[PDB]
């Protein structure tokens, strides 16, 4: 089998700049039969199937911007992206398109670097309809922040919580290169009705000092 | 235009089988190879094999010999992949794709992918709760609202807003597996706080594996401290 090795594993670039990534094959992909290098590049953006970018090492698929350039020969191939755009956020895969079995590289993850952006912080009390079912989920939303690093702490009447919250983070946004984060605190109806203040405490670089969003039970 | 339409997400128990379909349109079905690709997180793309419909010719990744079986019916323009003796390692998104117009020119068209879950756990529809917009989810005139989609199995669920008319500022979070073994996620959206009284906001939640469709109207709430007047 032809082993495809991609490097770097990942990289972080500022929009507008140039990126270069490499794809090596364990055996030559050059057909001495016609002088074509049968190497294919794909872009896979978040939540989407892979998209064909380049084939025969250097030919762009119709519709693909000219700032994507494939180069190389034999066993050493390069994808170059000039003037990188926020929407170029993706994992890029190369593929042996020469001989069976067809094989893929492990991918190069392209991440975007941008100016620091502080999260907008929102808090949601549990719904009346969930409370009826005997459970209370309190949601804290951190919206549109950069960089990814963030700390969210739940406080219930000034007491720090542990083991009763779960956290989810989106992939970088294709337009503004930010992340969003949800933190859900879950307790029983009975345990919820034992307390007054439900607070979400947020630490991030875009914040000079940690931010607290809170409500009193029953207030909303 | 060329289109590949795959069958819906599936749950099957360990040791059983699953069959995924890939319906082709907009081209001559027997002219092009149908490719099958496996994707699990942390394992990039993995080539399973291919078939040229009408010819019976197949090619395998030898690691899938004894696991995957390819067929195609030229009459219905449909390719199939069956996966046998399922294990948790077979849990993944599976794509079909079509070979290129020009020859050895990449997989130019892709199906949307089919999520396969291999688990003993039973199917369960989600509960859908509103995340109401209020002064606690308002900053500088922009208001956050959403729906919490809780306690379902297996993945995936889809969430849309106002039947697809509202896409700006939507964030649908990756599902988290709760300790219970059920999934939970939230879908949120930011909007001007002034439209809260005049615009209706509805999250459309679909969990196809359990045939659950919920349209949840998200109503604004008012906030006030508990005091006597
Ligand atoms: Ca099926």
């Amino acid at each position: 089998d032809i082993v495809m090795t991609q490097s770097p594993s990942s990289l972080t670039v500022t929009a507008g700049e140039k990126v270069t990534m490499s794809c090596k094959s364990s055996q030559s992909l050059l057909s001495s039969g016609n002088q074509k290098n049968y190497l294919t590049w794909y872009q896979q953006i978040p939540g989407q199937p892979p998209k064909l970018l380049i084939y025969w090492a250097s030919t762009r698929e119709s519709g693909v911007p000219d700032r994507f350039t494939g180069s190389g020969s034999g066993t050493d191939f390069t994808l170059t992206i000039n003037s990188v755009q926020a929407e170029d956020l993706a994992v890029y895969y190369c593929q042996n398109d020469y001989t069976y079995p067809l094989t893929f590289g492990a991918g190069t993850k392209l991440e975007l670097k941008r100016t620091v952006a502080a999260p907008s912080v929102f808090i949601f009390p549990p719904s009346d309809e969930q409370l009826k079912s005997g459970t209370a989920s309190v949601v804290c939303l951190l919206n549109n922040f950069y960089p990814r690093e963030a700390k969210v702490q739940w406080k219930v009447d000034n007491a720090l919580q542990s083991g009763n919250s779960q956290e989810s983070v989106t992939e970088q946004d294709s337009k503004d290169s930010t992340y969003s984060l949800s933190s859900t605190l879950t307790l029983s109806k009975a345990d919820y009705e034992k307390h007054k203040v439900y607070a979400c405490e947020v630490t991030h670089q875009g914040l000079s000092s940690p931010v607290t969003k809170s409500f009193n039970r029953g207030e909303c | 235009q060329v289109h590949l339409q795959q069958s819906g997400a599936e749950l099957m128990k360990p040791g059983a089988s699953v069959k995924i379909s890939c319906k082709a349109s907009g081209y001559t079905f027997i002219t092009y190879w149908i490719e099958w690709v496996k994707q699990r997180p942390g394992h990039g793309l993995e080539w399973i094999g291919d078939i040229l419909p009408g010819s019976g010719s197949t090619n395998y990744n030898e690691n899938f010999k004894g696991k995957a079986t390819f067929t195609a019916d030229s009459s219905s323009n449909t390719a199939y992949m069956q996966l046998s003796s399922l294990t948790s390692e077979d849990s993944a998104v599976y794509y079909c794709a079509r070979s290129g117009y020009y020859g050895n020119s990449g997989f130019a068209y892709w199906g949307q992918g089919t999520l396969v879950t291999v688990s003993a756990a039973s199917t369960k529809g989600p509960s859908v709760f509103p995340l109401a917009p209020s002064s606690k989810s308002t900053s500088g005139g922009t208001a956050a609202l959403g729906c919490l989609v809780k306690d379902y199995f297996p993945e995936p669920v889809t969430v849309s807003w106002n039947s697809g008319a509202l896409t700006s500022g939507v964030h649908t979070f990756p599902a988290v597996l709760q300790s219970s073994g059920l999934y939970s996620l939230s879908s949120v959206v930011t909007v001007p706080s002034s439209s809260l009284g005049t615009q209706t906001y509805i999250c459309n939640v679909n969990h196809k594996p359990s045939n659950t469709k919920v349209d949840k109207k998200v109503e604004p709430k008012s906030c006030h401290h508990h005091h006597h007047h």
